[PDB]
């Protein structure tokens, strides 16, 4: 669930590509792969499909 | 008549450049106007069929 | 980045989503693992592998 993530850390950018962010709790996730990486703030805009 | 109808029915399986051939997928996946963009492609394709 | 598929494997993750009892013989709306639709549900003779 993502509604339990706002109390731990305030997310500044929560954009979901290919799926609505308000419909995550209405479907069923399949094969969730965590791809975490720390980059510069001037390079976040390049990360897009 | 069987060749005509089994073409008319089978064209329901065609994508016409939408996200899926099955309209319920679109309505259950996307939301707002981004869903209607794909629906207009299916309408145009099924209507021309 | 959270990458996940949709309708490609049996349910094993899902979310905090309410699940109903099953109903049969009536005209009903249904949602099986995200497969939203409308119809009549019955038993079947079908020899699924």
């Amino acid at each position: 669930d993502y509604s339990v993530l706002y109390n731990s850390a305030s997310f500044s950018t929560f954009k979901c590509y290919g799926v609505s962010p308000t419909k995550l709790n209405d479907l069923c996730f399949t094969n969730v792969y965590a791809d975490s990486f720390v980059i510069r703030g001037d390079e976040v805009r390049q990360i897009a499909p | 008549n069987a060749q005509a109808l089994n073409t008319l029915v089978k064209q329901l399986s065609s994508n016409f450049g939408a996200i899926s051939s099955v309209l319920n997928d679109i309505l259950s996946r996307l939301d707002p106007p981004e869903a209607e963009v794909q629906i207009d492609r299916l309408i145009t394709g099924r209507l021309q069929s | 980045v959270l990458s996940f598929e949709l309708l490609h494997a049996p349910a094993t993750v899902c979310g905090p989503k309410k699940s109903t009892n099953l109903v049969k013989n009536k005209c009903v709306n249904f949602n099986f693992n995200g497969l939203t639709g409308t119809g009549v549900l019955t038993e079947s003779n079908k020899k699924f592998l």
